[PDB]
């Protein structure tokens, strides 16, 4: 979650129906766009930001939400539009001996900016005594591992979160719907759909 | 192969007097770039030769103003205006226009 | 307070209802006027400031 | 191959009314449009830098703040790009824009940048050509995340103006080339900056560097060079823009510079 | 300014290859034409071979072809020379010389030939 993977989507035509055709996604939550209206729009500035968090922290990946990963690992802007996709990954991202590959920044001095990634592995001074780069009394490492085990129930199983981010109408669109184009007609009263502008 | 002649082989020169050394080439050293390419080197015993002059008259860095060069075509002269105790050694004229690179037999200059 | 931009780019600033110690400085009952000098000579009102005070362009004067 | 090689002096001048750019991607004709954005304030303190090489570390690092207005009357062959980042080493992300005579090439990698970075040109006898080297810009480039090659924007008296903004992940570059009749380098009047390149970067930028081309002597290992460039800083501030009948921003008022401006 | 350094002197039985090195400092070797010269004691000094900016890369003497081979390591910025089939007359002081490949600015540059900077010689001794 502190080193979340950010992928650009551009210069493609997107079929969102195949996401519905095969879907193990338990949480499918879109904020500024209706889920059935993705095929009816053109987009650019499209991103997929992927990380793995806890089952109870999937509510914290939202504009204006409260958490440790919300302010120290990944912050969304208040005018964010897009969709959050959260699904359980107990079959793949969990081990019976304990999957400790996924870490979170528990401690930091100040909150992050929106769409900001922090990978600095520096110590945090949690008390009045300075730590001087050595852990000890009131000195803890910021990056801590999750204790992901498959024997636990839902809500503590590891959940993969992918955040799709867009822009609307302010930029030339490169990701569009699957419709075919129509021939142009001049001087005649028609209703038109130019890149999602109707 | 360009063959050259150095003159004279040994020149006994007194302190302070200018001395002239003639380099003659059997082939014309004009190049397609336009500038003729002659280099004069001075060698001391126990010392590798260093570049005294490049392209007839143009000075190398660290070379004093006591040396002059003149001539063109196939006839070149190197003149030493003042001869001191550091001027003893063997002088060489060489060409860099036509391969292979060939060097003169050298001229030995002493004090007495 | 301005004349026309065809006339000049000089302006005066009226801080309304504010004494001049809490901000060419003149104290009016309307407020504190900055950038206009007070003239004892009286003229017809050109730009109304208030409380009997008016402004005009001649620099910007207040009277 | 990092050497501390370039010295720099600075002076202070007036921005006048430069630094205006188009705030969005919308044509507007014969309107008065008020927008609040990161603008260069009018008549502001703009630092004139003279970067000198003659044949110690005297090239200090400038903060980025909220955005940078960049200007240069000097030609396009010595000044050849910019560096952006926070620490400029392998621990953090780093962004490099390099212009050369055919194209422009942009990286976002983890560059291990030198203290005095410069592109140096030299002749290669195997390639038999004058080629450019970035080995004095940086020592290494690993874990590289972004690459973008496009048509160049430093081509050929000619004042070149750029606006760099770092907003919510995108690095926005605005540019303009204006033929300035011999006189004051920062001229009067309005030259609006068209939106040139919007880069998908998404890194932290608080410090920047400007990249110089240095020539080997072949006659104090580098040929002596000189560069003059103006740097100003953008502020979150409200402008009112005049769009004429051809859609060009021909005039503007900055609202806080003067009370009369605020009335406008 | 180009600085040239050499390797140590050697003595070898005839019939084996000789590895003679010249290391360049101050400049990298890709900007420099590289040449090699022999000097016998009591004789005039003549040429192994050297680089050619145009119409080829490396040129050799006509009497020394087939024995001298020339390598350049760009990573260590070194020039190595190998010479096989040693003879009893090969006891000589070997000089490595260099010069700039071009001259002038990038817009106006001309090809250069010559031997400007010379290094210290290495003594090649062929004996029993
Ligand atoms: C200008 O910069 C570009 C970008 O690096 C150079 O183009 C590359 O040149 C190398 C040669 O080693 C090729 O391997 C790459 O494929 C080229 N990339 C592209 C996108 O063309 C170009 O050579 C530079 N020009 C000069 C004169 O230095
Ligand atoms: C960006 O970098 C600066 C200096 O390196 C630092 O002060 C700032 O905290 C960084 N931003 C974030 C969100 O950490
Ligand atoms: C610009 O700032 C300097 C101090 O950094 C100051 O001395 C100078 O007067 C300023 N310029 C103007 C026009 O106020
Ligand atoms: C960066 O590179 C180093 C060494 O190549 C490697 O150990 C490290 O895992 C890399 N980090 C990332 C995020 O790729
Ligand atoms: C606007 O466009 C017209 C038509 O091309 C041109 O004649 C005119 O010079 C342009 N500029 C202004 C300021 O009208």
């Amino acid at each position: 979650v502190y080193a979340w993977n950010r992928k650009r989507i551009s210069n493609c035509v997107a079929d969102y129906s195949v996401l519905y055709n095969f879907a193990p996604f338990f949480a499918f939550k879109c904020y500024g766009v209706s889920p059935t209206k993705l095929n009816d729009l053109c987009f650019t500035n499209v991103y997929a930001d992927s990380f793995v968090i806890r089952g109870n922290e999937v509510s914290q990946i939202a504009p204006g939400q409260t958490g440790n990963i919300a302010d120290y690992n990944y912050k969304l802007p208040d005018d964010f539009t897009g969709c959050v996709i959260a699904w359980n990954s107990n079959k793949l991202d969990s081990k019976v001996g304990g999957n400790y590959n996924y870490l979170y920044r528990l401690f930091r001095k100040s909150n992050l900016k929106p769409f900001e990634r922090d990978i600095s592995t520096e110590i945090y001074q949690a008390g009045n005594k300075p730590c001087n780069g050595v852990a000890g009394f009131n000195c803890y490492f910021p990056l801590r591992s999750y204790g992901f085990r498959p024997t636990y129930g839902v809500g503590h199983q590891p959940y993969r979160v992918v955040v799709l981010s867009f822009e609307l109408l302010h930029a030339p669109a490169t990701v569009c719907g699957p419709k075919k184009s129509t021939n142009l007609v001049k001087n005649k009263c028609v209703n038109f759909n130019f890149n999602g502008l109707t | 192969e360009i063959v050259m002649t150095q003159s004279p082989l040994s020149s006994p020169v007194t302190l302070g007097q200018p001395a002239s050394i003639s380099c003659r080439s059997s082939q014309s050293l004009v190049h397609s770039d336009g500038n003729t390419y002659l280099s004069w080197l001075q060698q001391r015993p126990g010392q590798p030769p260093r570049l005294l002059i490049y392209k007839i008259s143009n000075r190398f860095s660290g070379v004093p103003d006591r040396f002059s060069g003149s001539g063109a075509g196939t006839d070149f002269t190197l003149k030493i205006s003042r001869v001191e105790a550091e001027d003893v050694g063997v002088y060489y004229c060489t060409q860099a226009t036509q391969f292979p690179y060939t060097f003169g037999q050298g001229t030995k200059v002493d004090i007495k | 307070i301005t004349p026309g931009t065809n006339t000049s780019n000089q302006v005066a600033v009226l801080y309304q209802g504010v004494n001049c110690t809490e901000v060419n400085v003149f104290q009016t009952r309307a407020g504190c006027l900055i950038g206009a000098e007070y003239v004892n000579n009286s003229y017809e009102c050109d730009i109304p400031i208030g409380a009997g005070i008016c402004a005009s362009y001649q620099s910007i004067i207040a009277y | 191959q990092c050497v501390n090689l370039i010295t720099r002096t600075q002076s202070y001048t007036n921005s006048f009314t430069r630094g205006v750019y188009y705030p969005d991607k919308v044509f507007r004709s014969s309107v008065l449009h008020s927008t609040q954005d990161l603008f260069l304030p009018f008549f502001s303190n703009v630092t004139w830098f003279h970067a000198i090489h003659v044949s110690r570390f005297d090239n200090p690092v400038l903060p980025f703040n909220d955005g940078v207005y960049f200007a240069s009357t000097e030609k396009s062959n010595i000044i050849r790009g910019w560096i952006f980042g926070t620490t400029l080493d392998s621990k953090t992300q780093s962004l490099l824009i390099v212009n050369n005579a055919t194209n422009v090439v942009i990286k976002v990698c983890e560059f291990q940048f030198c203290n005095d970075p410069f592109l140096d040109v030299y002749y290669h006898k195997n390639n038999k050509s004058w080629m450019e080297s970035e080995f004095r810009v940086y020592s290494s480039a690993n874990n590289c995340t972004f690459e973008y090659v496009s048509q160049p924007f430093l081509m050929d008296k000619n004042l070149r103006e750029f606006v760099f903004k770092n907003i919510d992940g995108y690095f926005k570059i605005y540019s303009k080339h204006t033929p300035i009749n011999l006189g004051r380098d920062l001229p009067q009047g309005f030259s609006a900056l068209e939106p040139l390149v919007d880069l998908p970067i998404g890194i932290n930028i608080t410090r920047f560097q400007t990249l110089l081309a240095l020539h080997r002597s072949y006659l104090s290992g580098w040929t002596a060079g000189a560069a003059a460039y103006y740097v100003g800083y953008l502020q979150p501030r409200t402008f009112l823009l005049k769009y004429n009948e051809n859609g060009t921003i021909t005039d503007a008022v900055d609202c806080a510079l003067d009370p009369l401006s605020e009335t406008k | 300014e180009v600085q040239l350094v050499e390797s140590g002197a050697e003595v070898k039985k005839p019939g084996a290859s000789v590895k003679v090195s010249c290391k360049v400092s101050g400049y990298t070797l890709t900007e420099l034409s590289m040449h090699w010269v022999r000097q016998a004691p009591g004789k005039g000094l003549e040429w192994m071979g050297g680089f050619d900016p145009e119409d080829g890369e490396t040129m050799y003497a006509q009497k020394f072809q087939g024995r001298v081979t020339m390598t350049e390591d760009t990573s260590t910025d070194t020039a190595y020379m190998e010479l096989s089939s040693l003879r009893s007359e090969d006891t000589a002081v070997y000089y490595c010389a260099t010069s700039t490949a071009v001259a002038g600015t990038p817009d106006l540059f001309d090809y250069y030939y010559g031997m400007d900077v010379w290094g210290q010689g290495t003594t090649v001794t062929v004996s029993s």
